[PDB]
């Protein structure tokens, strides 16, 4: 007849492999055909991807067919179509926006979602594949609550900051630390970040060689608390610039504390 | 504790069968009961040999039983079950017997075994074969009818039924399993009789916490043994049995108890005092 | 105590089955009873052997009992339930014997149960087997109605109705539960049945404190035990018993007992001068 | 556990056969019942010796007996089976004996084998022959009909009745193996009698592990031996027999057994009052 790639309530099983504050990986291993993959991303934005991953890879480019069909032990229900996507050649299948949701909302009402197309590694034949519902609820509510505790920005909206200091004195000031902050937490979540570029530099106000010690002490007090973070030292670089290089209208009070400032630049190893 | 240890499916039921029969071969321990010669002289009868009316066997090797077989559900022809033979009339002992050809009759009076084979005796008088009766019949079954099979629970309460509802929906999704009262709790299930085969293996073996069930003390009157379950409180009161008094489980109580004399089975009539008194929080079972 | 501990669902019941039947495998401590033999007569004609009128069958182990099953509530077809076998000749002793087909009756006259199986005796003359008799029929319930559910006390008491009610209100909210009598609490309940089951599972595993009750003394004035629930008071008086006068909860009298030799039993008949002179704060029962 | 193991081919089974016959050359343990002297007048007469009317032929090692033996499936003519010689009269040994010619019919009232030959004795009314019965006659069969062949499980069970659908489409491929119910599992098999021998072969070998089966306690009433099965849970309760309380598998049931003298078998009724408080999670099964 057809081949039909499907766990059955023996074989089904959900797993949480990635669950960290930067991803979130859940996977349902379809067997003789590979896995589905459901990741979330730190991010500004609603983000889910699914990855229909196969051993064999896709022979051919084929328009594949999303249904929502019923298990067998539900009687009187019927499918319900949900889309039609199309699965690429020597790529895995990717679903993403809300039909990603829609998916795992069709496995949280108990349902299996469907895919359909022709094979072909398989004569050119129409094949079903079918992630099953058994044993989902709990790790649905993992993977919900590690999408709780998801970072709100990503590598992009950290990976340049410009920090500011106080009028008198080495500490920076309130936005700034938590700035700060939020470069330390994604830093310690996140071992792929090899280099980080601190340049501080300072007003006009101080003397030539004042502003340069200053810049310096910030720029190392910086360093040192990359190095708190775990980053080696051949990593961190940081040199201070003193009042020179004015980005802003030095003599102007808010132009004077917009020099007093420190760049902090991330590099990541993906 | 797994669903298939606490729960049997609905419409799937053992039948008992009865019959009579004749064990031969005893070492001189048989029987000259009337009917034993008479079910003696038929069967003689069934082979050629007719004796003239009025003529005494004088058989000292045949008894006369009765045979019981229990048919396990989805029993199929040819498969064999346990019997148990026991003497009705005066034999000494059935060890070493043979059971003769015996049919095994239903509940609607037909046949549904043959029994035979050697009895297996330890009380003398009753055995067992364990392959004895061969199915030679059929009972039909509502296993496969429906939209859904039902669980009934072997303790009912109504927790264990909600509890064991709840361990099927989260296995395989909601709105999957509901309790229809204390015993019973209903699944959904494949119309296809192989597809339920496979669909109800994987759910009868799902895990689940069996409720305490309300507090009982049970009480074996002839035995003498008190057992008091998990969740029997007894009231503080003071209990002078004998000339000694104690104060307010059965731990203190046996030590009043053995203070006197008495004996370990004056406990069962203390605590029928403490029932009355209201200072027992259960209900004392006499069994 | 939980609320399932101290209380029943009202319409939730068991019921009392009723049967004859015959008792065989008996190592020669049968019967020779009129009943027995003429029972005996009957199930041989009833697998195709009759005796001549006026045959004396001569069996010895057989024995004519009666057996009792109590049905369990939602109670289901297919089940098994334990059923007591006492034997009501004069058969010696019912050990090690079998117990034949018998049809339970109920209250209504009607089989609801059948019961076969091996009797475990300790009294030598009555039995149990643990799963004797196999339910065939379904006694209705009316737990289903209604917009209620009632539960019944263990222990009636006002005060321990209204803890029930309060308990449930708290859990739930308010105007959910009521007292209507010392004995039941009415909880309003979904219309679904299986809402029902689910919601009489969160409610009787409600934990509350049953309340203390009637201050009584209760005496056993067969076995001679003397059990003082609480809140029993004895009002202080000059007891003279024998030749030694005492002044006054029991461990006074049981040393005034003790002086004299008299008997521990001779408490009994102090408590009775006390009740009539009016120095007891409580209830004095004997049973 | 391979196939042929734990299951039994639909439509390949045993038949039972009895007869009658006479054990001649006993050494003066025969009969003198009415139906041996018969059957040996008529015996003689079948060889030309037919003595008067009346005649009491006064023998000693002639012993009348029954004849029961057990056709294998796929029998042919030629073959030979085992048969059991039992005494029905009142012989007190068979020892030394040798069954004479005697016919063995099926259910349907036909010859099927003939049983002669020396009888093998340890009781010494029973005795087996080795090669006895020569079969005469075949018995028809299902197995080469139809477009597949059927096993029954010894043990029921859906697990058991799935794992092997689930192994024999491991070993083939896809979509030919179904389980039908809790005992039979289908597989398509070839129509050439021939293939399907060959192919039979090869399925009937196939390892799988058989599931473990709903939890059960087995007490034998009369020996006194209990089996606790796996997946057998004991709930805790304060069990107090004798005089002694204990604390809750049998091992700390059989310390509390032997605190007391009691005896060993006073454990089968500890059980039963667990079984009433509803401390076992399982079923409690008397044989």
């Amino acid at each position: 007849m057809g081949k039909r790639y499907v766990a059955t309530p023996q074989q089904s099983q959900w797993e949480m492999v990635v669950n960290t504050p930067l991803e979130c990986q859940l996977v349902h291993p379809i067997p003789s055909f590979g896995d589905a993959v459901f990741s979330s991303r730190a991010n500004k934005k609603i983000n889910l991807d699914f990855e229909l991953k196969m051993r064999r890879p896709m022979g051919e480019t084929r328009n594949v067919s999303l249904i929502s069909m019923p298990p067998p032990w539900r009687p009187g229900e019927h499918a319900d179509r949900i889309t039609n996507l199309k699965f690429f050649k020597q790529f895995d299948g990717y679903v993403g926006g809300q039909t990603a949701w829609g998916i795992l909302s069709e496995l949280e009402k108990g349902r299996y979602p469907t895919f359909s197309y022709q094979d072909w590694q398989s004569r050119d034949q129409r094949i079903e594949v079918a992630l099953s519902s058994v044993l989902f609820q709990n790790k649905y509510n993992a993977f919900s609550d590690c999408i709780s505790n998801l970072l709100k920005y990503s590598f992009e909206d950290i990976a340049f900051t410009i920090l500011h200091y106080e009028r008198q004195g080495d500490q920076l000031t309130k936005a700034s630390k938590k700035r700060l902050s939020q470069i330390a937490d994604y830093i310690r979540h996140n071992q792929d970040i090899d280099l980080v570029l601190v340049a501080t530099y300072t007003d006009s106000t101080d003397g030539k060689s004042a502003s340069q010690s200053l810049s310096e002490r910030r720029a190392e007090s910086l360093r040192d608390y990359f190095q708190s973070l775990g980053l080696p030292e051949d990593r961190i670089q940081v040199q201070g610039y003193g009042k020179r290089r004015p980005i802003a209208d030095n003599g102007s009070p808010i132009g004077k504390d917009k020099n007093r400032r420190v760049v902090i630049s991330l590099g990541r190893t993906q | 504790a797994r669903i298939k240890d606490v729960a049997q499916v609905a419409g799937v039921r053992s039948n008992q069968l009865v019959g009579y029969g004749l064990v031969s071969g005893l070492p001189g321990t048989g029987e000259a009961n009337p009917f034993t010669e008479q079910s003696f002289a038929a069967m003689l009868q069934n082979f050629g040999i007719q004796m003239p009316p009025g003529t005494k066997p004088k058989i000292k090797n045949v008894a006369a039983v009765m045979v019981t077989a229990e048919l396990p559900p989805f029993s199929k022809p040819g498969q064999q079950v346990d019997v148990t033979v026991s003497s009705i009339g005066s034999a000494k002992s059935l060890r070493g017997g043979t059971l003769l050809q015996t049919f095994l009759k239903g509940l609607d009076g037909q046949v549904y075994a043959v029994a035979q084979g050697n009895l297996v005796v330890s009380n003398p008088t009753v055995g067992l074969i364990s392959s004895g009766a061969t199915v030679e019949r059929e009972i039909p079954n509502p296993f496969g009818r429906g939209d859904y099979i039902t669980f009934n629970l072997l303790e009912s309460d109504f927790t264990t039924a909600q509890r064991m509802a709840d361990a099927v929906n989260n296995f395989l999704g909601p709105q999957m399993a509901s309790a229809v009262d204390a015993t019973s709790v209903r699944v959904r299930a494949p119309r296809d009789v192989s597809q339920r085969v496979a669909f109800l293996s994987a759910i009868e073996n799902l895990e689940f916490d069996p409720a305490d069930g309300a507090a009982k003390i049970i009480v074996n009157s002839r035995t003498g043994t008190i057992v008091v379950g998990k969740h029997v409180r007894l009231k503080p009161a003071a209990v002078t049995h004998g000339g000694m008094t104690v104060a307010i489980t059965l731990d203190d109580l046996v030590r009043a108890v053995n203070q006197v004399g008495a004996a370990p089975s004056d406990l069962m009539a203390i605590l029928q005092a403490l029932k009355q008194a209201g200072a027992i929080e259960g209900q004392l079972i006499i069994i």
